[PDB]
């Protein structure tokens, strides 16, 4: 919701109805890479001219920008390094902290599992940052958590992934949207006939 | 020129661009030559994404274009030259042995930058028919590149 | 030209230079032979034309007998080199010509084409009612066609 | 049963054989007119919310009016490619005819039949036959032709507002013309073709010689910047009789000195004046 | 009413001396009311005109400057304007318009505004729409103009 009506950025005076500009475009650029992943958010952001303006005052949140879009994860979490130490200045900052960084660290693993079906925990040691036992940890964490839908190895040392197919996620959103129609006429059945 | 490069920047209208380039560099013609050298840069790189490499040499061949030789004008050629016969590392190459004519960006390296990385999986999308599954460095070795980048190339276009 | 015909009528190049290279050399009267192959370069490709038209051959009947077969094995039939027969294939699977598909890290093709539950159901069903019902009903007539000639 | 609606009256739809044998993209220069044109009918079809969105009321019918063979025709013929219409041609000559009334019968016809159908365009060739503005008539059948006009202006701007029809108009000179058709509610769009100017000579140029075996050293530079100014549906023939001289001497290629034969060959056209008046 | 059939009309002159006749014939009939429009008021024929019959003619001149302004307002109150926009000198600038072009200058000027990809508008976008939908002659070599003055 933040994101989408944030979307229209074309009102520029640091008025006190626009309190502020270019800390604006960092506020919805920052909110901006959890709406979408790929439903074309290099059209609205990246090939966006209006917003490309003020981004390029900016280095470091352009880097953040395209260190993601073109793949760059070493550089990429350097820049997230800074972006959740600079966080930290603001007043509405509660509930972004600890939310905001643990759900890029999965969006990043997420799209980088993408393309790859043997993976090797070896290749996150330095096409990524370094800590073999770091990123062994970090995964297990959040196969654990129930996302980031693949499977840790060790003495193989092969991140192998498992994504379902056509008909193993349609098999499952029809029984857990059955069950619930189901139990929603098991309770209107019994309001009626006493 | 400037009604070119809108135009240009656009990546939808190489040839009427090409029309108003053509017509800045009659309107520089030998009354202003350090604005005028830079006219024939804009307006074969206009052509080169219009993929009619040919022609370039056509136009340097032209009478007119021949008041103007020297290096800017064998950069372009060979880059069409390779161009013309895709050979992905001899674009690299002569990218590489004019280094200083145009990997800077008034505003050439851009579409430049584009049009080489359309021309890899252009080349890529062709040698992966004769099989169901392959091991990369025979595809590097078919492509004649590393085979670092085209782990990257590859799994990009599968993003 | 009856040898070029078909089921492969079975043929190998290196047989086939061996007794029709003399028809190629002087003869009885033999002329046309001399007029189209034996020159210097305009037979010559023609001594090569000759060469892919034998192998293209080879390979359609490939298509029709074969689930698999190892490259080492194709190589060897078609008189010619393992790598050689990888780009004489791949050309003519981009040309779309032949249909089929290879993996060369171990070397073990494929021709025949992976089917489809809506298919693989179509074949068990056609084999199941065209000729089971119908062969059923066919015995039984004759059947009882040999009950008119038997008794009495 | 019931029939659906005028299943027949007047059977014009235009569906695949016959349909344009052209694209979009085959026009060569006319930058600001494909982009005018496609405003008024190709986009509000498509991007209908955009119009909603500001609150517009898109615009309903178009005039284009120029010298003859600029491309207006084959414009026509580029929007019924590309359209998801129901596409209705007439040319303006056919709904004047031999009885009382049989006239405006026709027009009736017409858009009872586009809207009925979809959103639809009808392109109405040239009009000028039933456009002329008439004072009065002193005789018969020329206000038959007159009343062609008010069935038009009726069927146009009546009570009922048929929405979603489009209406597309080529004439030749336009000043003759009925200035009740003229006012915007009708006419919205007025779009003049020029014949080329330069720089469209060279956009012309380029489009017929790209599917072309030009292949030479020697350029049309030379006849971009001529005077005298040559209509675009000429530079078409310039090509051709260079083409037929091409291979009257049984090559594959033009060698430049037909092209030459081929350019005084179109464009030899006044040759007395009688040394007189200037 | 013209002559006998050679250059003349003669059946559409039975249909109209119908209705000439089935309003104003042998009975005046009642709780009927006819309203007809047209313009070109001298050409249609002087027995229909008459004041038996239609009673009440009405013109119909073109707007003033602050009938110009209100159909304007009607006209742009779907539109989004954007502020600081003054409709009364878009108003001046029309010395004769007919109302059905102050449509034609809001779809234009939506139209401005629709290629931009954009929903805003200025006074500037009108005062290029005037001079857009006005459009003259431009008599040229002023010898016609200057024999005549
Ligand atoms: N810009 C252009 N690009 C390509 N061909 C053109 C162009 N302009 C004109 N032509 C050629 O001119 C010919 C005439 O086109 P068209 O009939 O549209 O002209 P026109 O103005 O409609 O003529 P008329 O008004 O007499 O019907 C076409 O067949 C086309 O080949
Ligand atoms: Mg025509």
């Amino acid at each position: 919701q933040a994101a989408e009506l944030f979307l229209d950025t074309v009102s520029t005076f640091t008025s006190y109805e626009l309190m502020d500009y270019k800390t604006f475009v960092t506020y919805t650029v920052y909110v901006s890479m959890i709406a979408l992943e790929r439903p074309d958010l290099r059209e609205k952001v990246i090939k966006g001219a209006e917003i490309l303006e003020v981004l390029h005052s900016l280095p470091a949140v352009r880097q953040y920008l395209f260190s993601l879009y073109e793949c760059r994860y070493s550089v990429f979490f350097q820049s997230l390094a800074v972006v959740e130490q600079e966080m930290k200045k603001d007043w509405l900052f509660a509930p972004h902290y600890r939310y905001y960084v643990r759900e890029m660290r999965i969006h990043a693993y997420s799209q980088l599992l993408e393309s790859y079906r043997s993976l090797t925990l070896g290749y996150m040691a330095e096409a990524f940052g370094v800590g073999v036992e770091f990123i062994d940890q970090e995964l297990s964490r959040f196969i654990a958590a129930g996302r980031l839908h693949c499977k840790i190895d060790k003495v193989n040392e092969i991140v192998e992934t498992n994504r379902p197919d056509s008909k193993n996620w349609q098999y499952q959103e029809t029984i857990k949207k059955g069950d619930l129609l189901l139990n929603r006429v098991q309770k209107l059945s019994r309001v009626i006939n006493m | 020129m400037q009604s070119g490069i809108i135009h240009a920047a656009e990546e939808k209208d190489w040839k009427t661009a090409y029309s108003y380039f053509y017509e800045a560099f009659e309107g520089y013609d030998s009354i202003d030559s350090p604005k005028a050298i830079t006219s024939l840069k804009y307006m074969l790189l206009c052509k080169i994404m219009l993929n009619t490499p040919e022609d370039v040499q056509a136009l340097v061949s032209g009478k007119l274009a021949l008041r103007y030789a020297g290096r800017q004008t064998e950069a372009l050629k060979c880059v069409a030259q390779a161009s013309k016969n895709r050979s992905l590392a001899d674009f690299e190459k002569a990218l590489t042995d004019y280094r200083a004519e145009l990997r800077d960006d008034p505003i050439i390296s851009t579409h430049l930058a584009k049009l080489y990385d359309n021309l890899l999986e252009q080349n890529l999308i062709r040698v992966i028919e004769p099989f169901s599954r392959v091991q990369i460095e025979h595809i590097s070795s078919l492509i004649k590149l590393s085979k670092a980048d085209v782990e990257r190339k590859l799994s990009q276009m599968i993003l | 030209l009856l040898k070029l015909f078909t089921t492969m009528e079975l043929m190998r190049w290196s047989t086939l230079v061996e007794d029709y290279g003399m028809e190629l050399r002087k003869g009885s009267l033999e002329s046309p032979a001399t007029d189209v192959f034996g020159s210097t370069e305009e037979g010559e490709k023609r001594w090569k034309d000759l060469k892919n038209r034998v192998v293209e051959h080879n390979i359609r009947i490939m298509a029709k007998y074969y689930t698999r077969i190892t490259m080492k094995r194709m190589a060897q039939l078609l008189d010619l080199s393992v790598d050689e027969s990888e780009a004489f294939l791949s050309n003519l699977v981009v040309n779309k010509t032949i249909f089929a598909k290879v993996d060369r890290l171990a070397g073990i093709i494929n021709f025949q084409r992976p089917k489809d539950p809506n298919n693989l159901l179509n074949d068990w069903s056609q084999k199941l009612n065209s000729l089971m019902s119908l062969v059923n009903k066919t015995t039984h007539l004759i059947a009882k066609e040999e009950m008119i000639h038997n008794l009495q | 049963d019931v029939l659906p609606p005028e299943a027949d009256s007047s059977i014009m739809m235009l569906t695949s054989d016959q349909k344009p044998d052209v694209m979009y993209a085959d026009i060569g220069g006319m930058d600001i007119q494909k982009q005018e044109v496609r405003e008024a009918v190709e986009l509000p079809l498509t991007h209908f919310e955009l119009y909603k969105q500001i609150g517009i009321d898109p615009p309903r019918g178009v005039l284009m009016y120029g010298p003859p063979g600029c491309g207006k025709t084959m414009l026509a013929k580029a929007v019924a490619h590309h359209t998801t219409a129901a596409f209705i041609r007439v040319v303006g000559s056919e709904f004047v005819q031999k009885y009382l009334g049989e006239g405006p019968r026709m027009v009736r016809d017409v858009f009872r039949l586009a809207k009925e159908n979809a959103p639809a365009i009808i392109f109405i060739d040239e009009i000028d036959a039933i456009a002329t503005k008439r004072f009065d008539a002193q005789t018969g059948a020329d206000r038959e032709v007159q009343r062609i006009l008010l069935e038009l202006l009726n069927q146009m701007d009546g009570f009922d507002q048929n929405v979603n029809v489009k209406v597309i108009m080529a004439t030749n000179r336009a000043d003759t013309l009925d200035p009740a058709l003229l006012r915007p509610g009708r006419l919205d769009r007025k779009i003049e073709f020029p014949l080329p100017d330069r720089r469209q000579k060279r956009l012309i140029f380029s489009t017929i010689t790209s599917k072309m075996n030009l292949s030479e050293e020697v350029d049309l530079e030379d006849y971009v910047a001529r005077p005298d100014k040559i209509s675009g549906a000429d530079i078409n023939s310039i090509c051709q009789e260079s083409g037929m001289l091409a291979v009257r001497e049984n090559r594959y290629i033009v060698l430049a000195k037909d092209f030459e034969k081929a350019y005084k060959t179109v464009i030899k056209k006044d040759e007395q004046e009688h040394e007189f008046y200037k | 009413r013209l002559e006998g059939g050679s250059g003349g009309d003669s059946e559409v002159q039975r249909t109209m001396l119908e209705l000439l006749n089935q309003l104003d014939g042998f009975e005046a009939t009642k709780n009927i009311k006819v309203i007809m429009a047209t313009n070109r008021i001298d050409i249609l024929d002087s027995a229909l005109l008459r004041p038996g019959r239609i009673d009440r003619k009405i013109e119909f001149p073109p707007p003033n400057e602050e009938a110009r302004l209100d159909i304007l307002k009607i006209h742009s109150r779907k539109m989004n304007l954007t502020r600081g926009i003054n409709l009364r000198k878009i108003a001046e600038l029309m010395p004769g318009a007919s109302g059905a072009e102050v449509k034609g200058v809001c779809t234009e000027a939506g139209m401005y505004a629709l290629r931009e990809r954009r929903v805003h508008v200025t006074q500037e976008d009108f005062e290029m729409a005037v001079a857009k939908v006005m459009q003259k002659d431009s008599e040229k070599n002023m010898s016609i103009k200057k024999l005549w003055k």
